[PDB]
């Protein structure tokens, strides 16, 4: 009973100094390919630069999805075959320390980014593009291996039906927590 | 009496015990309607869900098959499985009873003495013109492997594949039928004890083609999870129809229609008695098909070669393979009681072949050169071997490899086999290796029973073992997407390694099973890498 | 004191005993002038008969060799025998003494303890630019087989082959020198006990080329009756010069001539000191020759390929063959201490090769495809093997086959061998098969003596046996035009069968000598039948 | 001591009814190829049609030379590679029962026929032809195997230095006489 439109949070992981990383990994025999992707992540931070999540394809494939902060503006950058595609919320800033929910959406070449209730950014292509994200290997929450570890909090991370962080707080066999990451509970 | 309740009503099966006292009997539900009859206004339209009934429905006999004509028709002997061509008397009997209302599937459910079983759905197909799922008894496979086996009937030939390249008739009706069948299965097989998240679709010949085609389609998203294509791909010359409008027009003309507007064309055919449509003879180019799957920008969004090349298909567990001497029928009639081929007929064969497949001399020369044994180029037995290998390599081996290369390249668990044993009949020359369709009885576990009317071979003791090996591999794949996991082979170091473009490991399947690399690497690379450089 | 009287005067030989006490010594006549000095007015003119002398002439020392430059010259290492390139310090010594007055031959006469013996005339040749007959000691061959062996010196390079494609300089002087040498031999060798009706001409490398060219010439009519060409044909890219005028011009230019009239061009060169002509560096296309035999519609009436194709040549007993790894030097320096070749260097090699030989990509792709082992295409050892084979097949194997095919087709008794053993030196990589020029020491029976300065290999026991086998075949051929008749091999069923286009039987010459059929027929036919169809 | 230029006669052979055949055969290891050929035959006959001599190449080769009478006129027909070439003395007739010497000459494509002292027939080609008669296998005097056996006398047959009939009267190892052929001696 999850919904992409419903708030993705409330499994509140703190990513403090020294960096942290939570990683979900699909079994090599069941890495999904998708024509459409829906990411929703609830977070809070003050950082100027960080990489929150990145979905990477198997080896020898260039398909990936990267959600990151750059100059306090949240944005996405992905590749499904052709070339890198970029979309970013520049109208404003999100590193003000309060809770936000950034949604990203992909339909083949089509893409979507919204920060809360702000104006949905739309990125349409002037020509048909490839439509499939081939065999997804890992979800890498943290951005440590990218040399821009994220610092702050994440209450939830929904990815194509998956409640990634909730699954981590359930010690799910696929989740691997590594680094400065605490599962701040309640009360 | 065995009864199941489905979203449409209650159905009563029938019990069946096998001619083998090691296998527990099965309950079979025969002639289960998975869709409303595609008749009248629903002709040349996608299939609709079946109507429900407030009744106990008897599913104890096969329903009539989809209209076809296997006697006075053309009968593409090269496309068809050898076991089918060789006794169409026994085949005819399965098809004596026909109806346009023919959208029925058959379920084979094992018998215990805990947990939803895998479902193996079999798609048949010779040339898209003929056949039934009913020809394939899923009993032994279901009983031996503890999986549910379904065999499906979908619209065939004109009724299943007529296309104008327009919105008048969009085509692919038979493919949509298979989708619908898989829908019904996905949402109704739980009631039989099946597992909707572990459905494996499988087929041989044009059945394989269907399997592959379905994996390129965004319609089969979430309906099945693994696929086995046997001697069949989506990249062979007779996989899809590239000129449907032309043949719709010729058919329309042949039955007295106004071929003017395409809407008036379909409207005309919409109304004719199906027999008129079926009894008509529309001959396509040599190694091509007239009525078959079509690139419709929907079910099949584009040329399979392009889609596959670009990775525009989802992740599935894939198993595919070829037989040693698939192209028996290409050579059979050109042989000369001495079991050999003249250097004269050879040149013809190859020249004609390249003509039909490629057109309007460096290529013709190159292929003649490549398929000549320059050690004894006068050996007329050798000449039939390499001639047969040319057709087998072109129509089957190279497309399978290309398919395996492209699925594995894009992350899909891939397993590749080469079938190198068969049960020789008196119906086939003694020099013939595994022909097209010869894996089937093993997969269907026919040796476990011994000769049937359909497969009348005197299965040896080794045939029974092979079948058990094959069936374990197939059902292991159906269970886990790995032909090795659960049931083991009792094949020590003989583990079916996963295929990838690096070593291209495949399983040599025969009385001396082994795992080799780069199957027929020389010819495959000829056709896949070198032959393209000789085009304009 | 051995003396012989010739049509020109009396000559005194010298005795020579071999470093083997099984072989009866020989008398050798060294530096016997077979023609007048080709100097001054006779430069770029056919040779004239030698002047007579009222005197006892001393023929006990080699005369100076024809002018050449093997140090600071170019030195086409691909064309030259490996034994030659690997110690040209020892080679230089044979050539320290040069003169334009250089038309001398050397006679090796056996010693008895009844009937005119066969005469084997040896034509040397690396690239037509360098060499001497002096490098080849005919002693052992003469003593072991009881035949007279003559080694000849003919004009080389510019002095021997300058041509303007005109009557100014018509070319082929070095070939006419060989004709003249064979004239002298035919009418003077009886005096030494030689048989003018049983003359066998033989040669390796460009020597083989000369042999073949001579058999297409109507000048050699009645002068010799059999021929052995070793790793040498008239059909390879470097057998004849097809643009002599161009290079005469460049040469003229380089030494300060008025390249205007061709008559004033030759006049200019006529007069220059030969060193000026010899020290000049005129580089032809990669695998081609600048100064060599020329189609002059006289000595060489037309393109050897055409003549051979039309049977425009007389009947001779022919023996010809190739070595296993002729093209050593094509790959030697491209190897990488790991004894392998990168897939990178390969593409280059094959691309560059095809560019040079054929020009301005379907052929380039076909050749790369044909010479790739699609089983482990990553094996860098295999990559060097097939790369080596490519050059060997193209420059040697295919032409030799074509030549055997055509001679035999037109009735000439033909014998074909493939040489598959050698004595490995420290100068050659250990993975190397028999390279170009490696049959020579065997034929010259050098193992019978053991290492010499020229051939310093440590000949095993088997090397002596092989030599004796080879020498028996060669002299049997010289005696009868059949390598089998007289002296038998003590090779039971091992009889060198006659080569014909039907089975193309050839003698594998190794430690395990056998006769086989269709040597490398795949690759040969690739180059002979199929590559033609890829031209415009 | 033999010459083309000499009358080739005087070893006289009678080819009587029932047919006859004299055959010279070269050893398979010494079959000659020639750029030029010189045939001289002394004969007498009354026949309207006959084939006197025929020189044939090895197997799988179409090179041959045939001397024959057709309609009482002597003629030659040969092939050295290109195609059949024909030359005949039509100015007159030679089957009048008296002694004649026909000479045939070949130089590549050039050919020559003369019947006694009559005008030399010349057959020049308007273009270069092949010049070589490849490995000659047999000389077949008689024309039996051609179904036109010759009937009369032959006093001599010169071929490229060979006195073929004389060699037959010397029981030469290579001559094979078969049929109605007598070696009428003298006195
Ligand atoms: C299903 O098939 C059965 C068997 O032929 C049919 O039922 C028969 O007809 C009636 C219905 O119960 C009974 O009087 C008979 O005893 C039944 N036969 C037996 C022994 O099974 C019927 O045609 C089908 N079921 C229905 C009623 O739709
Ligand atoms: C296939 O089965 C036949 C039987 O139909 C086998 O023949 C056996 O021997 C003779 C010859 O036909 C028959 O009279 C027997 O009845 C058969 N024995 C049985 C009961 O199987 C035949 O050997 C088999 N074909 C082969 C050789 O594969
Ligand atoms: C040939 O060379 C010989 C080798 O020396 C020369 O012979 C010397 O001179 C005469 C030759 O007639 C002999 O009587 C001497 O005994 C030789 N000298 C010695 C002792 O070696 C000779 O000059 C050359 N032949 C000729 C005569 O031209
Ligand atoms: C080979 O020859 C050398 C001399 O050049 C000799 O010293 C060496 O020992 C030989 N190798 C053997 C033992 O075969
Ligand atoms: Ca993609
Ligand atoms: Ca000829």
């Amino acid at each position: 009973h999850s919904a992409f439109a419903a708030d993705p949070g409330h499994t509140t992981y703190i990513f403090s100094k020294g960096g942290g990383q939570i990683t979900y990994k699909w079994p090599p025999n069941d890495r999904p390919s998708t024509r459409a992707d829906r990411l929703a992540i609830g977070f809070s931070t003050v950082q100027k630069e960080a990489v929150l999540v990145r979905v990477d394809s198997s080896s020898g494939l260039g398909d990936y999805l990267e959600l990151h902060i750059h100059q306090g503006k949240i944005g996405v950058k992905f590749n499904v075959g052709t070339d890198d595609i970029a979309i970013e919320e520049s109208n404003a800033i999100i590193n003000d320390g309060k809770y936000h929910v950034v949604r990203f959406t992909r339909s083949g070449g089509n893409a979507t980014l919204q920060v809360d209730s702000w104006p949905v950014i739309e990125r349409y292509p002037a020509g048909r593009q490839l439509t499939i994200f081939n065999s997804q290997a890992t979800i890498i929450i943290g951005g440590k291996e990218q040399g821009q570890p994220f610092q702050g909090q994440l209450s939830g991370l929904y990815y194509n039906g998956l409640k990634v962080l909730n699954m981590a707080a359930e010690n799910d066999a696929n989740i691997a927590i590594v680094g400065n990451v605490r599962l701040v509970g309640e009360v | 009496d065995p009864l199941v309740t489905t979203n449409f009503g209650k159905i009563r099966g029938i019990k069946k015990e096998l001619n083998n006292e090691i296998l527990g009997p099965v309950i079979q539900f025969l002639g289960v309607p998975y869709a409303a009859p595609p008749t009248g206004e629903h002709r040349f339209q996608p299939p609709e869900p079946p109507s429900p009934w407030s009744d106990i429905r008897n599913a104890t006999q096969f329903a009539p098959v989809c209209p076809q004509n296997i006697i006075d028709g053309r009968l593409p002997e090269v496309m068809l499985p050898v076991w089918f061509t060789n006794n169409l008397d026994v085949v005819s009997s399965y098809v004596q009873d026909q109806s346009e209302d023919c959208l029925y599937l058959n379920i084979y459910v094992p018998t215990e003495d805990g947990g939803p079983k895998p479902v193996m759905v079999y798609i048949h197909g010779g040339s898209y013109m003929e056949g039934t799922g009913n020809l394939y008894d899923g009993s032994v496979l279901a009983s031996y492997g503890n999986v549910i086996v379904i065999t499906v009937n979908y619209r065939l030939g004109v009724l299943g594949f007529l296309s104008t390249g327009d919105q008048a008739a969009k085509g692919n009706y038979g493919l949509l039928d298979l989708i619908q069948a898989l829908r019904w299965t996905s949402e109704n097989i739980g009631f039989f004890g099946g597992d909707p998240l572990r459905i494996t679709v499988f087929g041989s010949g044009a059945g394989g083609s269907c399997v592959n085609l379905l994996t390129l389609s965004h319609y089969s998203e979430g309906l099945f999870q693994r696929a086995i294509a046997q001697s069949g791909t989506a990249l062979s010359s007779w996989a899809v129809s590239f000129q449907p409008a032309k043949y719709a027009r010729i058919l329309a003309t042949k039955v007295g229609c106004q071929v003017s507007d395409t809407v008036e064309l379909v409207e005309c055919l919409q109304k004719k008695p199906y027999k008129e449509l079926v009894d008509q003879d529309v001959q396509p180019a040599r190694y091509h098909i007239a009525f078959g799957p079509v690139i419709d920008g929907d079910v099949i969004p584009d040329d399979p070669q392009i889609l596959m090349e670009q990775g525009e298909f989802l992740n599935y567990d894939i198993m595919l393979g070829v037989n040693q001497g698939e192209g028996l029928k290409f050579v059979e009639n050109i042989v000369d009681s001495d079991d050999g081929v003249s250097a004269s007929d050879f040149d013809f064969a190859v020249s004609n072949f390249v003509d039909n497949l490629y057109g309007y001399d460096v290529l013709r020369e190159t292929i003649k050169f490549m398929y000549t044994d320059w050690a004894d180029r006068h050996n007329p037995e050798t000449r039939r071997k390499t001639l047969l290998a040319l057709f087998t390599d072109h129509q089957w081996v190279a497309p399978a490899v290309a398919t395996a290369d492209l699925h594995s390249n894009f992350g899909s668990p891939t397993y590749f086999y080469a079938f190198y044993h068969h049960c020789q009949t008196d119906q086939v020359p003694a020099w013939a290796d595994a022909a097209h369709g010869d894996e089937v009885p093993y997969v269907l576990g026919i040796p476990m029973i011994g000769p049937t009317e359909l497969f009348p071979c005197n299965f040896s003791k080794n045939d029974v073992m092979l079948s058990a090996v094959v069936m374990t591999y197939w059902t292991n794949f159906a269970k886990t997407g790995d032909p090795n996991q659960p049931v083991p082979q009792d094949f020590e170091e003989v583990a079916w390694t996963r295929y990838s473009q690096k070593d291209q490991l495949y399983l040599h399947i025969g009385l001396k099973p082994r795992v080799k690399e780069h199957y027929r690497a020389n010819k495959v690379n000829l056709w896949l890498e070198l032959v393209p450089h000789l085009h304009n």
